[PDB]
DNA sequence: GCATCCGTGAGTCGAG
DNA sequence: TATAATGGGAGCTGTCACGGATGC
C-alpha cells in the first residue's frame, strides 16, 4: 500500500498473479502451492505498480532507473548528513552516469499537479485559474492578422491581376499550398523561366510600393 | 537640483567610513542655503571633497565666484578614520517646489 | 435560425456512442519523451481532433487545402484545433454500471 | 458499508 | 527633549518577555542544548519514546538522538531560498530476539527547522510565523443534555488525534449508554470487561436513588469477563471475526493504549482534580497480569450520577472558561506533526522488517527517512497555521508572533463557530487582550495575548496578581489560571495605598469576574496594572478610557499597518511601552556590555568593551521585508562614544532614538474643508511632501529562470531581437539591467531568448518575409520587463548559474536571475493614514501651502480632520491627544500618559497655560497687539460661551487656549475662521494600503484554459469579477445590450471578443455577439454526465451551437 | 427507463481537462484524468480477468470497482469514501462537483464572468465634480479605453498605424 | 427588543414558527376551562365543538364567552401561515406574511 | 399519527 | 519462475435549519 495503488487494486493484481501461479504449477515438485504463487504475484503486483501509478506513463525499465536512482540518492544522503549533488550521485551510480544524466532522468520522472490544487485558507482559489491560455490567439493577435491580410490586398492590387496571381499561387494565399514554378507556368500557360521572372518583377514593384508608402514595416516586429 | 557622489551608484548607497547613507546625506542637502550674486548666473556645481576624522559641514564646499552658502554650520557628514567622501552638487535658480520626478536632472 | 428552449433528456447508450468519435482504450495521456498524445489515450489527436490547426500528428497534411481529410499514417483528421474542446470520446464497459445520480438522489428514481 | 471489509468476508467463506 | 510622565501606579514587575510563548515553547520541545540523558520524556523526545520499540522475531529500539549544526547560517538561507534547520541523527539498535546479534548505528533522519532569535522561521527562504492555536483542553466535562433538562452527558475528551470522544448518558429507558465512533451500548457490558462485578458497583453507586438500577442488567454478570469482551468486539465491530486475541488488540489500543490514547499532562490532572482521584497514567485502563482495571471510567460515572440526583459540590463545566481551555504553541504543533512522520516511519520499517535477508539488516536499511521529512515539511509549509510572517514593522512580528487561533488542524471549521467561542469570556481578564481581534467572519476566533499574560507547562494563560496580606500589598507576585483566579477577592489596580497599605474604605475587587465593592480586610490579591488587561498594540493607545472599543480595535489593529518612514518620530503623546516593543522585536541594536565605541560606519560598529574585546556588529542596509518594506539600522553613536549594557547602539527600522516610530508627530487642525476631507477623507499639506515626511523605501524582487527545452536552451543575453539601442541602453554585456539604473514599466530587466514552436508560417507571413528579405530569426524575445505601473531604481542583481560553485537548481533550467528594484514613495492622494484611535481616511486632496488654514504668527497646518468623524465613533482620545499635543509643540517636550493612569484634564490644562504663555506673551513682546480678526472671533466666541464677557482679549485668548482652541485664518482669503478651531500635535500613520499598489486597468489580456474567460488579479493583467449581484443590478436597471456585453464579447466569447477588438480599432460598432464558450463547456460537462442537452428553435428542431465541429 | 444504466462512458473532449505545461516547463492536469485512468484501468482489468475465465468473488470484487470508479468519476464522494491522489486528504474534483456549488460552473462562470476593459482603484471625494462626473486616472483610462486611443491615433498623426500606436503605447 | 432579520427569514421561508400561537380552525364561541394543574379552550360553533389543550402558562388572547373567526390567535405568539392558509385563505395569508415582514 | 438519520445549504469584491 | 508464506487499518469531532424519506 501507498506505491500509488488502491488495496482493492493491489489484490485484483496479486488475484492475476494468482491465476498465472495456478496455470504454471507444477505438484510434481513437492513444493506446496504458496511457495511457487508468491513469486507470481509479487510479480504482478510489482508490474502494476510500475505501470499505473504515474499520470504520465513510463516504461517499467525507466522506472527501475528510477527507483534506483532513488535508492541511490537515499543511500548517499544517509552517510553524507545531506541531500547529494548530482555530481555526488553520478559517482554512485558508476559509468556512463555523468551529472547531466542524473538531471534528465529526473527531469524525466517529475509528476504533474494538480489543476485543482487550492490556494488560500478558505477555497476561493485553484491553481489552474492562474494558467493563461497560451493556445488560442488573443484578439490583438487576430485583428493585426486580419490587417495583415487587408494590407497585402492592399499591396496586391497596385500590381496586375496575373502578377499578384502568381505571387499568390506561389506563395500559398490561395488554396493554402505553394505551387513549383512548374505549375504556375502550366497554369497560366508559359515558361517556369517567364513565371519565375514575373514572379521576380511582381516582388520588385512590391518592394518599390513597399519603401515608398512604408505601410507594411510595422507588420515585420 | 542635482547630487553625484564617487563610487555611489544611487541614493540607497552607503560610503564606507561615513555614518549618515546617501538618503541622509541628500536631506541634509536638501536644507542647502545658496546665494547667487550675479544675477545673470542660473546654475552653479559646488565640488566638496574631505578625508580622515572629521564632521563635514557645508563650509567645506569649494568656494565659487559670486556664490555664498548662507549656513555654514549646516552639518552633512559624519567621517571617520579612513572615511572619504568626494560630492559635485547642483545648484539651481527656480520657483515654487519642484519634485526629483519632475525634473530628473 | 435561433434558439429558443433547452432541451435536457436522457442519453442513451447507442446516443453516448453516436457522439464518441473514438474509443479510449488505454489509460495513458502523453508520451513520457516526446509529450505528444499516447495512441488510443486519453488526448489522442486520432479521436478528438489535432493539437495544431489543419496539421495531423505525423505532419503530412499541415495546410487548410485537405479539410476534413484523414490521414493514413497517424489517422487524425485535419481542421481546427478548436474542436478539441467539443469532440466526446466513450469507455465501452464490460459490466453496465449504474448512473449514481439515478440511484443516491432520495427517492431514488430507479429504486 | 466498507468495500474492503465486504470483500474480506467474502474471502472467509471458502 | 524633555519626556514629563504621568500616573501614580508602580508596577512591581516589568513585561515578561513578549516572545516567550513562542522562543521558550520551541526550546522545550527541542532539547537541543540538555544532554540526551538529562532530556525530559516530553517533546520530540516523546515523540521517540511512544513510537519505539519497533517489533515483529526483530525489533528496533531508540537510544537517544542528537541535532548538529545547520548547514547554513540564517541569512545564507534567507538568500538561496534555503530553510534554516538542523540535521537529526537517531543512534537506533537493532535486536534479534532469538539470535541475541545487537547491530547499532546512528541513522540520519534529515533536517528540523530551527527557530531564530526573535522567534520566526525561515522556510524556503521566506520567513515564517507559528501562530499559537486554541482549543478545549482535553479531560471529563459534564455538560447539561439540552433535550433533557434534569439529565447531563459526560464527555471524556482526549488530545487531538490522540484517541475518541467518548461520552455517557442516561437514556430515557433508565440505562447508562456509551457512545464511542459514534456507538451507543450499554456502558454495564464495559463495566464487566473492567473486571467488575455486581456487589462493587452495588456498594458504590447505590447511594444514589435508583440511579445505580438503570446499571443492572442480569444477562451481563451472567458471563466472565473474556465472554462480556467478546460481546463488546461484536458490537463495535460488525462482520469482523469475534477472535479473542483481537478483541483484546482492538479494545486495548481504544482505551488503554498509550501509544494510541492520550490525554494530556493538562487532561491527567484536570481529570484528577474534576473527579476527586489519581492517575497512574494518560489512559483511562490499564493492562495488567493479562486482564483490564479501571482508571477513571467509575469515577466518572459516580460523578455523573451523583450530578444527576444533585448531591452538593458537583457542577456542571463552562466550556469556554480559560480553565477548560488551553493553548498548543509551537512546541506542541510541530511536535505533532512529528509524531506522525515518526508513526509513517515505523510502518515502513515493520513492512522492511518481515522482507529482506533477515540475518543482514542494519538500522540504515530499514529507517526511510523520507515519510517523516515530508511530515515535517508539510507542517512548516502548508499548514493553516504556518503562516507568512507579518515584517511591515516590528510590531507587525511582535504581534504576529503573539497571536492565537481557534481555526485550523484539530480546530473549529469557519461557520462553524458561534457565539460563544467568539465572546470574551470573564476569564479572558488578563490573558486574552478583548480589544484586539479582526473585523469581519474571523472575529473572537482570532485573539492576542496579553501583555502580562504567560502560557504555562500545562498550555493553560496564566496573569500575575499582588499578594494581599491584612490590607498590605506585598511585592510577591503570582501567576494564576483562571481556576485559581476565582478562588479569590482581587482588587483593581488603581486601590489607593499609602506605602503598601490600602488606603480606602471601599475597595473595587472581583469575585469570579463579578465586580464587587469589599473591604481591605477582604482583599486577598490586587492587580499588577491596567496593562496586564490589553495586548501590546491595545498598550500603545494614549487614552485608551476615552475611546469606545469598536474604535479602539482598529486603532489596535492598524498600527500592525504602519510603513517605516525614513523620517520616522515616536509620537509626542506615548503609553511608556514604545521602548519595550523595540527591545523585544530585536529590530534596534544594544551594547551587550559596558564599553567604548571605537568605529562607526554606514555599515558597521566596532566596540570595545571591558575585556578588553573587540565586538563588531555588521548593520542590516536596506534589507527587504515579507511586505517588502525596507529594513534598515541606522548608527546611533558616534565614535569615542562610552556606552553602558543595554544602550542603543543602532535603530531599528520604524525606530527614532530606540522608542516606536511608526509615523509622523503633525500639526492638525479639526474643521470641515470644502468637502476635500468628507466621510473620512483627509486634506494635507503639501508642506508635508516639501521635508519629506511619510516618505518611505520599497523594495520588489523580480525573478527569472533560463531553463532547458525540448526545442533548445533559453539563455539571457544581451542578444534579443528587433530591439533598439534605446531598448538596450541599461543593460549590461550579460544582459541583465545595470546597477543605479531608472526602470519604467515596459523596461527590459533580463534580456531572454527563448526557441520558438514548431513554426509553420502563415502564407502572409512567407510574403512578407520575400517582401522584406529577412530571414525570420531562430529566437524569440522573452525578456523580463517591468509591469504596469511599477519600477524605480535598480539596486540588486542576483544571479546563479548551473555548473558554478555552491550552487544547484532544480532540474532542468540553467540559471536563474534576480532583479531587486527599489522605489522611494512619496505621499499621495489615495494613500491611506490613520491615528491610534481608529481614525482612518485616505489622503484626498494635497493643498499648496498657502491654501492652508494657518496660526495668526503664519505657522500653517499639516492635515485637516473633519469633526464629524468624531461624535458616532466615540474615539475621545485623539482629542485629548492634540490637546496635550498643542501642549507639548509650544513647551517642545513629549508626554508619558499611561492608559488608565491617564494625564488627567487639569494637568493637561496647566501644560496649555504655560504653552499659551509661550504662545502669546512671545507676541506681547515683539510689539504686536490683538489683531481685529481675533477681535471678530472673539465676539463670537462670547456669543458661543466659551469666553467670559468683559475680560480682555489675552485673557480671552488664554481661556480658548485652555480649552485647546486657537484663532486660526483662512489661507486663501485672509478673512479667520468664524468659531476658533481645535489646532495640535498628533500621531498619524501611514498605512501599508497605498493607491501605487492596487490602480490597476486591463483593456484584454489573459484567458483561462477551460472557461476562455479573462484571468483575475493585478499580478494576472486580469478582469475585474462581475459577479451575480453586479449583474442584477443591471437587470434591475434594465440594461440588457450592457448585460449581453458583459456575458459575451468582454469575457468569454472568442469570436465575439475578437470581432469586437477589430470593430474598435477599424473605427466601426461592435458586431452582434454569439454564443459564450462557457455556455459550450456547460454542455460538454452536462454531455459527459450522460445528459443530452439540446438547443431547439421555436419549431422544436435542434441547432447547432458547435456550427458542426461536434457532429459527424 | 434502463437507460439510468450505463454502457458506454462519455468521455469529456480533452481541453476540458488540460494537461498543460506549466512556466517552469512541469505540468499541471485537471482530476478528471486520474478519475477516467481509475476507471479504464479496472475496466480493462475487468475485460481481462472475462477473458481468462476468472473465479467468481474475483470478478464480483472487479465490478463492485468497477461501479464505485464510475460513481467517483460521476460525482466523488456521494457514496462511500471519497477518491484522493495519493499523499494528500484532498478529494478529487469530479462532474458535480464542476456544475455545483459556489465555485461551479453555474454560480461561478455563467451567472457571472470576469470581463475586458474593467479596472479598479481606490476612491477619493472630488467635491468639485458635478453629480454626472467621476474622477479618472489618466493611466487606467487609456488602458480602458486602448483600442479608441489607438484608432484616434491612427485617425490624427500620432502613429502610422494601429500596432505603431500600440507599440509606441507599450 | 425585536426578532430582526430571523423573523424576515422565518417568514419569507413560510416555516412554521418556535413558540407559535395556536389559531382557531372554525368559528364558534370560546369556553376556557382551567385547572389548577391543565389548562383547555374549547370554541363551540351551534353544532360543533373543537378543544384546544395547550400549556398552563400560555397567554390568552382571548376572554371567555367571545365569537372569533377562523384562523384568529387563541394564545400569543407568531402564526403558522400554513394553518392560517388552511383555516381563513390565500388573502388572509398574504395580509399576514406583508403586515408581519413589514413590522420588522 | 411521531422521533430519527442523511443530504444540503450557510454574502460580495480584492490578494493569496 | 519452486523452503513456506493464506482476512486491513484509519476514523477524529464545539453548526444550524430546512426538507423529508424510513421506523414506532
Ligand atoms: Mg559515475
Ligand atoms: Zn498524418
Amino acid at each position: 500500500t501507498g506505491r500509488g495503488l488502491s488495496f482493492l487494486d493491489l489484490i485484483q493484481e496479486g488475484n492475476q498473479g494468482l491465476i498465472r501461479a495456478v496455470e504454471k504449477f507444477e505438484y510434481k515438485r513437492r513444493f506446496k502451492f504458496s511457495t511457487y504463487a508468491t513469486w507470481w504475484i509479487r510479480q504482478a503486483i510489482n508490474r502494476a505498480i510500475a505501470d499505473q501509478a504515474r499520470t504520465i506513463r513510463i516504461p517499467v525499465h525507466m522506472v527501475e532507473t528510477i527507483n534506483k536512482l532513488s535508492r541511490t540518492a537515499r543511500q548517499l544522503q544517509q552517510e553524507l548528513g545531506r541531500e547529494p549533488t548530482y555530481e555526488e550521485i553520478a559517482e554512485a551510480m558508476g559509468p556512463g552516469w555523468d551529472a547531466k544524466r542524473v538531471e534528465e532522468t529526473l527531469k524525466i520522472a517529475q509528476e504533474p499537479v494538480s489543476l485543482e490544487t487550492p490556494i488560500g485558507d478558505e477555497k476561493d482559489s485553484f491553481y489552474g485559474d492562474f494558467i493563461p491560455d497560451e493556445h488560442l490567439p488573443s484578439p490583438v493577435d487576430a485583428a493585426t492578422q486580419s490587417l495583415l491580410s487587408e494590407e497585402l490586398e492592399k499591396a496586391l492590387s497596385k500590381l496586375s491581376e496575373r502578377e499578384a496571381m502568381v505571387l499568390k499561387l506561389r506563395k500559398g494565399l490561395i488554396d493554402g499550398r505553394e505551387h513549383t514554378l512548374e505549375e504556375v507556368g502550366a497554369f497560366f500557360g508559359v515558361t517556369r523561366e517567364r513565371i519565375r521572372q514575373i514572379e521576380n518583377k511582381a516582388l520588385r514593384k512590391l518592394k518599390y510600393h513597399e519603401s515608398r508608402t512604408r505601410k507594411l514595416r510595422d507588420f515585420l516586429d | 537640483t542635482s547630487v553625484y557622489i564617487e563610487d555611489v551608484l544611487h541614493e540607497f548607497s552607503t560610503i564606507p567610513g561615513v555614518k549618515e547613507d546617501v538618503v541622509e546625506i541628500i536631506l541634509n542637502l536638501k536644507e542647502l542655503v545658496v546665494r547667487f550674486l550675479n544675477p545673470s548666473l542660473q546654475t552653479v556645481t559646488l565640488l566638496l571633497k574631505a578625508e580622515g576624522p572629521k564632521e563635514v559641514k557645508a563650509r567645506d564646499f569649494l568656494p565659487v565666484a559670486d556664490v555664498e552658502i548662507m549656513n555654514p554650520d549646516l552639518h552633512i557628514a559624519t567621517l571617520e578614520e579612513g572615511g572619504r567622501l568626494n560630492m559635485e552638487v547642483r545648484v539651481d535658480r527656480g520657483v515654487g517646489y519642484v519634485p526629483a520626478e519632475k525634473h530628473g536632472i | 435560425k435561433e434558439v429558443r428552449k433547452v432541451r435536457i433528456a436522457l442519453a442513451s447508450p447507442e446516443k453516448i456512442r453516436s457522439w464518441s468519435y473514438g474509443e479510449v482504450e488505454k489509460p495513458e495521456t502523453i508520451n513520457y519523451r516526446t509529450l505528444k498524445p499516447e495512441r488510443d489515450g486519453l488526448f489522442d489527436e486520432r479521436i478528438f481532433g489535432p493539437i495544431k490547426d489543419y496539421e495531423c500528428a505525423c505532419g503530412k497534411y499541415k495546410r487548410q487545402r485537405f479539410e476534413g481529410k484523414v490521414c493514413e499514417r497517424c489517422g487524425v483528421e485535419v481542421t481546427k484545433s478548436i474542436v478539441r474542446r467539443y469532440r466526446m470520446g466513450h469507455i465501452e464497459l464490460a459490466t453496465p454500471a449504474a448512473h449514481i445520480w439515478f440511484v443516491k438522489d432520495v427517492p431514488s428514481k430507479i429504486g | 458499508s466498507d468495500p474492503v471489509r465486504q470483500y474480506l468476508h467474502e474471502i472467509g467463506q471458502v | 527633549m524633555e519626556i514629563k510622565r504621568f500616573g501614580r501606579i508602580r508596577e512591581v514587575i516589568p513585561l515578561p518577555p513578549l516572545t516567550e510563548i513562542q522562543v521558550e515553547s520551541y526550546r522545550r520541545a527541542l532539547q537541543a542544548d540538555v544532554p540526551p540523558e538529562k532530556r525530559e520524556n516530553v517533546g520530540i523526545q516523546a515523540a521517540f519514546r511512544e513510537t519505539f520499540p519497533i517489533e515483529e522475531g526483530l525489533v528496533l529500539d531508540f537510544l537517544e538522538y542528537r541535532l548538529g549544526e545547520p548547514p547554513f547560517p540564517q541569512d545564507e538561507c534567507r538568500e538561496k531560498d534555503l530553510t534554516y534547520q538542523a540535521p537529526l541523527y537517531a543512534r537506533l539498535q537493532l535486536i534479534h530476539k532469538d539470535t541475541g546479534l545487537i547491530k547499532e548505528d546512528e541513522v540520519f533522519l534529515g533536517h528540523i527547522p530551527l527557530m531564530t532569535e526573535d522567534g520566526s522561521f525561515i522556510i524556503n527562504g521566506a520567513d515564517r510565523v507559528i501562530v499559537s492555536q486554541i482549543h478545549r483542553s482535553p479531560g471529563v466535562y459534564f455538560t447539561p443534555d439540552p433535550a433533557r433538562p434534569g439529565r447531563y452527558i459526560a464527555s471524556i475528551i482526549p488530545l487531538p488525534k490522540r484517541g475518541p470522544w467518548i461520552d455517557l448518558e442516561v437514556e430515557p429507558n433508565g440505562v447508562v449508554s456509551m457512545k464511542v465512533n459514534k456507538r451507543k451500548f450499554p456502558l454495564v457490558l464495559l463495566l464487566r470487561v473492567l473486571g467488575y462485578d455486581q456487589e462493587t458497583l452495588a456498594r458504590e453507586l447505590g447511594a444514589y436513588g435508583e440511579l445505580v438500577q438503570g446499571l443492572m442488567d442480569e444477562s451481563v454478570f451472567a458471563m466472565r469477563p473474556e465472554e462480556a469482551l467478546i460481546r463488546l468486539f461484536t458490537l463495535l465491530r460488525p462482520g469482523d471475526p469475534p477472535k479473542r486475541d483481537k478483541a483484546v488488540a482492538y479494545v486495548y489500543g481504544l482505551i488503554a493504549d498509550p501509544r494510541r490514547y492520550d490525554l494530556g499532562e493538562a487532561g491527567r490532572y484536570k481529570a484528577e482534580e474534576k473527579l476527586g482521584i489519581r492517575l497512574s497514567g494518560r489512559t483511562l485502563a490499564r493492562f495488567e497480569d493479562g486482564e483490564f482495571k479501571d482508571e477513571v471510567f467509575l469515577p466518572t460515572l459516580r460523578y455523573l450520577f451523583a450530578l444527576t440526583a444533585g448531591v452538593p459540590g458537583h457542577e456542571v463545566d463552562d466550556i469556554d472558561h480559560l480553565g477548560n481551555r488551553r493553548i498548543r504553541t509551537v512546541g506542541e504543533l510541530m511536535t505533532d506533526q512529528f509524531r506522525v512522520g515518526l508513526a509513517r516511519l515505523a510502518r515502513g520499517v515493520r513492512e522492511r522488517m518481515l522482507m529482506g535477508s533477515e540475518d543482514s539488516l542494519t538500522p540504515a536499511k530499514l529507517v526511510n527517512s523520507r515519510p517523516l521529512e515530508a511530515a515535517i515539511r508539510e507542517f512548516f509549509s502548508r499548514s493553516q497555521l504556518s503562516q507568512f510572517k507579518d515584517e511591515t514593522n516590528p510590531l507587525s512580528s511582535l504581534r504576529h508572533k503573539r497571536r492565537i487561533s481557534a481555526l485550523g488542524p484539530g480546530g473549529l471549521t469557519r461557520e462553524r463557530a458561534g457565539f460563544d467561542v467568539r465572546d470574551v469570556h470573564r476569564t479572558h481578564y488578563g490573558r486574552i487582550c478583548p480589544v484586539e481581534t479582526p473585523e469581519g467572519a474571523n472575529i473572537g476566533l482570532i485573539t492576542s495575548l496579553a501583555a502580562y499574560a504567560r502560557v504555562d507547562e500545562l498550555g493553560f494563560i496564566r496573569t500575575p496578581y499582588r499578594r494581599v496580606v491584612g490590607g498590605v500589598v506585598t511585592d510577591e507576585v503570582v501567576y494564576m489560571t483562571a481556576t485559581e483566579e476565582d478562588r479569590y477577592t482581587i482588587a483593581q489596580a488603581n486601590t489607593p495605598l499609602e506605602g503598601n497599605r490600602i488606603a480606602a474604605e471601599r475597595v473595587v475587587a472581583r469575585r469570579k469576574g463579578e465586580p464587587v465593592i469589599v473591604s481591605p480586610e477582604e482583599v486577598e490579591f490586587m492587580d499588577v496594572s491596567p496593562k496586564q488587561v490589553f495586548s501590546v498594540n491595545t498598550n500603545l493607545i494614549p487614552f485608551l478610557e476615552h475611546d469606545d472599543a469598536n474604535r479602539a480595535l482598529m486603532g489596535s489593529n492598524m498600527q500592525t499597518q504602519a510603513v517605516p518612514l525614513i523620517r520616522a518620530q515616536a509620537p509626542v503623546v506615548m503609553t511608556g511601552l514604545e521602548e519595550r516593543v523595540v527591545r523585544d522585536s530585536l529590530a534596534a541594536l544594544y551594547a551587550e556590555e559596558d564599553g567604548e565605541v571605537a568605529k562607526v560606519d554606514g555599515n558597521r560598529i566596532v566596540v570595545r568593551y571591558e575585556d578588553g574585546r573587540l565586538v563588531e556588529y555588521p548593520l542590516r542596509r536596506f534589507y527587504r521585508s515579507n511586505q517588502g518594506t525596507a529594513l534598515d539600522q541606522r548608527p546611533r553613536v558616534v565614535v569615542g562614544q562610552r556606552v553602558r549594557k543595554g544602550d542603543l547602539l543602532a535603530d531599528g527600522p520604524a525606530s527614532e532614538n530606540g522608542f516606536l516610530a511608526l509615523g509622523q508627530n503633525v500639526l492638525v487642525a479639526i474643521m470641515p474643508f470644502d468637502g476635500y476631507n468628507f466621510e473620512d477623507a483627509i486634506v494635507i499639506s503639501e508642506e508635508l511632501l516639501k521635508r519629506d515626511f511619510y516618505t518611505s523605501i520599497h523594495i520588489e524582487r523580480y525573478e527569472i529562470e533560463a531553463r532547458d527545452t525540448k526545442l533548445g536552451p533559453e539563455r539571457i543575453t544581451r542578444d534579443i531581437p528587433h530591439l533598439s539601442e534605446a531598448a538596450l541602453r541599461d543593460l549590461d554585456e550579460e544582459g541583465v539591467v545595470r546597477i543605479g539604473a531608472e526602470v519604467k514599466p515596459g523596461d527590459i530587466l533580463v534580456g531572454r531568448t527563448s526557441f520558438k514552436g514548431e513554426s509553420e508560417p502563415t502564407p502572409e507571413e512567407r510574403l512578407l518575409r520575400s517582401i522584406f528579405g529577412e530571414k525570420a530569426r531562430d529566437v524569440k524575445d522573452t525578456s523580463l520587463r517591468v509591469p504596469p505601473g511599477e519600477g524605480g531604481i535598480v539596486v540588486r542583481t542576483v544571479r546563479l548559474r548551473r555548473g558554478d560553485p555552491g550552487v544547484e537548481l532544480k532540474p532542468g533550467v540553467r540559471e536563474v536571475v534576480r532583479v531587486y528594484v527599489a522605489q522611494k514613495r512619496k505621499l499621495q492622494v489615495g494613500d491611506k493614514l490613520a491615528n491610534r484611535h481608529g481614525n482612518k481616511g485616505v489622503v484626498a486632496k494635497i493643498l499648496p501651502v498657502e491654501d492652508m488654514p494657518h496660526l495668526p504668527d503664519g505657522t500653517p497646518v499639516d492635515v485637516i480632520l473633519n469633526p464629524l468623524g468624531v461624535p458616532s465613533r466615540m474615539n475621545l482620545g485623539q482629542i485629548l491627544e492634540t490637546h496635550l499635543g498643542l501642549a507639548g509643540y509650544f513647551l517642545g517636550q513629549r508626554y508619558i500618559s499611561p492608559i488608565f493612569d491617564g494625564a488627567k484634564e487639569p494637568e493637561i490644562k496647566e501644560l496649555l497655560a504655560q504653552a499659551f504663555e509661550v504662545y502669546f506673551g512671545k507676541r506681547k513682546g515683539e510689539g504686536f497687539g490683538v489683531d481685529k480678526r481675533e477681535v471678530e472671533v472673539l465676539r463670537r466666541a462670547e456669543k458661543l460661551g466659551l469666553v467670559t464677557p468683559g475680560k480682555t482679549p489675552e485673557e480671552q485668548l488664554k481661556e480658548l487656549f485652555l480649552q485647546g482652541k486657537v484663532v486660526l485664518y483662512d489661507g486663501r482669503t485672509g478673512e479667520p475662521i468664524e468659531g476658533p478651531i481645535v489646532v495640535g500635535q498628533m500621531f498619524i500613520m501611514k498605512l501599508y494600503h497605498m493607491v501605487e499598489d492596487k490602480m490597476h486597468a486591463r483593456s484584454t489580456g489573459p484567458y483561462s484554459l477551460i472557461t476562455q474567460q479573462p484571468l483575475g488579479g493585478k499580478a494576472q493583467f486580469g478582469g475585474q469579477r462581475f459577479g451575480e449581484m453586479e449583474v442584477w443590478a443591471l437587470e434591475a436597471y434594465g440594461a440588457a445590450h450592457t448585460l449581453q456585453e458583459m456575458l459575451t464579447l468582454k469575457s468569454d466569447d472568442i469570436e465575439g471578443r475578437n470581432a469586437a477588438y477589430e470593430a474598435i480599432i477599424k473605427g466601426e460598432d461592435v458586431p452582434e455577439p454569439s454564443v459564450p464558450e462557457s455556455f459550450r463547456v456547460l454542455v460538454k460537462e452536462l454531455q459527459a454526465l450522460a445528459l443530452d442537452v439540446q438547443t431547439l428553435d421555436e419549431k422544436d428542431n435542434p441547432v447547432d451551437i458547435f456550427e458542426g465541429l461536434a457532429s459527424k | 427507463p434502463e437507460w439510468m444504466i450505463l454502457e458506454a462512458v462519455p468521455v469529456l473532449p480533452p481541453d476540458l481537462r488540460p494537461m498543460v505545461q506549466v512556466d517552469g516547463g512541469r505540468f499541471a492536469t485537471s482530476d478528471l484524468n486520474d478519475l477516467y485512468r481509475r476507471l479504464i484501468n479496472r475496466n480493462n482489468r475487468l475485460k481481462k480477468l472475462l477473458a481468462q475465465g476468472a473465479p467468481e468473488i474475483i470478478i464480483r470484487n472487479e465490478k463492485r470497482m468497477l461501479q464505485e470508479a464510475v460513481d467517483a468519476l460521476l460525482d466523488n464522494g456521494r457514496r462511500g469514501a471519497p477518491v484522493t491522489n495519493p499523499g494528500s486528504d484532498r478529494p478529487l474534483r469530479s462532474l458535480t462537483d464542476i456544475l455545483s456549488g459556489k465555485q461551479g460552473r453555474f454560480r461561478q462562470n455563467l451567472l457571472g464572468k470576469r470581463v475586458d476593459y474593467s479596472g479598479r482603484s481606490v476612491i477619493v471625494v472630488g467635491p468639485q465634480l458635478k453629480l454626472h462626473q467621476c474622477g479618472l486616472p489618466k493611466r487606467m483610462a487609456l488602458e480602458l479605453f486602448k483600442p479608441f486611443l489607438l484608432k484616434k491615433m491612427e485617425e490624427k498623426g500620432i502613429a502610422p498605424n494601429v500596432k505603431a500606436a500600440r507599440r509606441m503605447l507599450e | 427588543i425585536t426578532q430582526g432579520l430571523p423573523r424576515v427569514i422565518e417568514l419569507f421561508e413560510a416555516r412554521r414558527p418556535k413558540a407559535k400561537a395556536v389559531i382557531s380552525e372554525i368559528d364558534g364561541v370560546v369556553r376556557i376551562e382551567e385547572t389548577e394543574e391543565k389548562l383547555s379552550v374549547f370554541v363551540e360553533s351551534e353544532g360543533f365543538s373543537k378543544e384546544y389543550k395547550l400549556p398552563k402558562e400560555a397567554r390568552l388572547l382571548v376572554k371567555d364567552g367571545d365569537y372569533v373567526e377562523a384562523g384568529q390567535p387563541l394564545t400569543r405568539g407568531a402564526i403558522d401561515p400554513h394553518q392560517l392558509l388552511e383555516a381563513k385563505g390565500p388573502e388572509a395569508v398574504e395580509r399576514y406574511l406583508v403586515e408581519e415582514i413589514q413590522k420588522v
